[PDB]
DNA sequence: GCGGCTGTCACCTGCTCATCGTGTTGTTCCCA
DNA sequence: TGGGAACAACACGATGACCTAAGAGGTGACAGCCGC
């Protein structure tokens, strides 16, 4: 609450699974499958 | 004090509505609960949707609730009360419908061979 | 069937879910209905995985849509693989 | 960043039935 | 068809305030969360 009354305008937020819709909506793949593979690329242990 | 809370919220008061309802909630549920858990029947399955409703009942007295002297606290359980006797009418009228699939599955066969 | 109770569940939560957001009603009476409709659906969809189940005349647990499918009772394991059929009969045995 | 351990997800198995909180309205019955 | 009466619907919200008992499975497979 202090966060929105002080600087609200700049981000957006939610509870639920309306903002999890809002993310699986706005959120691309593409760019995601890229870093994944980039990180498999080059790894080390349980992170890879 | 809660007092302040209801003067405000039958004002009008969004914020002391959204107080006061933070705590009815709990009342409710509470109340609830320790009525419906030891009724027969799967009551127990319904203490926090009565709850809800009774916070749904207060949401809609204030706007008219005529201070009388009497707690808040009297009114929601007053309320709750209501609504756990209302749940009651409602199970014991004509309790045959049995949420049993052992029965109708297996023993029930089908009217058409 | 159990089902009848699941849907039953779900659509009191949504109706009461539409009925607070008309009434405008403050932020915690319909974030706990919402969070009620999503424990009602999720009970529909599966009622034991999360937290504890809907029993129904009895203490024994509900039926859930998937539970219809999986286990050793299920659609698959009792009624497509292995089935009562027509023109059948049994016995005791002697020897002739 | 990489272990323990610590839970959590899979499998294996099977006829009885207890009430409220008041008060009122309208239909739908029961008798005559 | 008159009164006399039974169920299904409703609208409110009786100066007082918290569960309940039941409850010994077992064995893998694993991915997290917490600790180094």
């Amino acid at each position: 609450r202090e966060l929105r009354d002080r600087f609200g305008t700049y981000f957006d937020g939610s509870m639920g699974a309306a903002a999890l819709q809002k993310r699986l909506e706005s959120f691309d793949l593409d760019e995601e499958a890229e870093r994944l593979r980039e990180i498999i690329r080059t790894g080390k242990g349980q992170k890879k | 004090t809660v007092g302040g809370l209801v003067h405000r919220a039958v004002d009008g008061d969004e914020q002391a509505t959204h107080d006061l309802l933070a705590h009815v909630h709990p009342l409710a549920l509470r109340y609830c609960r320790t009525r419906l858990s030891r009724l027969p029947g799967d009551a127990r399955h319904f203490v926090e949707d009565l709850a809800q409703e009774v916070c749904v009942a207060v949401l809609l007295a204030l706007p008219r609730y005529k201070d009388t002297g009497r707690p808040f606290e009297a009114f929601v359980f007053a309320i709750a009360a209501h609504k756990v006797a209302d749940l009651q009418r409602a199970a014991m009228r004509h309790p045959g419908s049995t949420a049993v699939p052992s029965d109708e599955m297996p023993e029930r066969p089908d009217d058409s061979l | 069937s159990d089902l009848n109770d699941l849907y039953r569940r779900v659509i009191n939560r949504n109706n009461r879910l539409k009925r607070l957001l008309d009434l405008g009603a403050p932020e915690i009476i319909v974030n706990n209905e919402k969070r009620m409709l999503q424990e009602a659906v999720d009970a529909l969809f599966d009622n034991g995985r999360r937290g504890r189940p809907v029993t129904g005349p009895g203490n024994r647990p509900l039926k859930s849509l998937s539970d219809m499918l999986k286990g050793k009772q299920g659609r698959f394991r009792q009624n497509l693989l292995g089935k009562r059929v027509d023109y059948s009969a049994r016995s005791v045995i002697v020897v002739g």
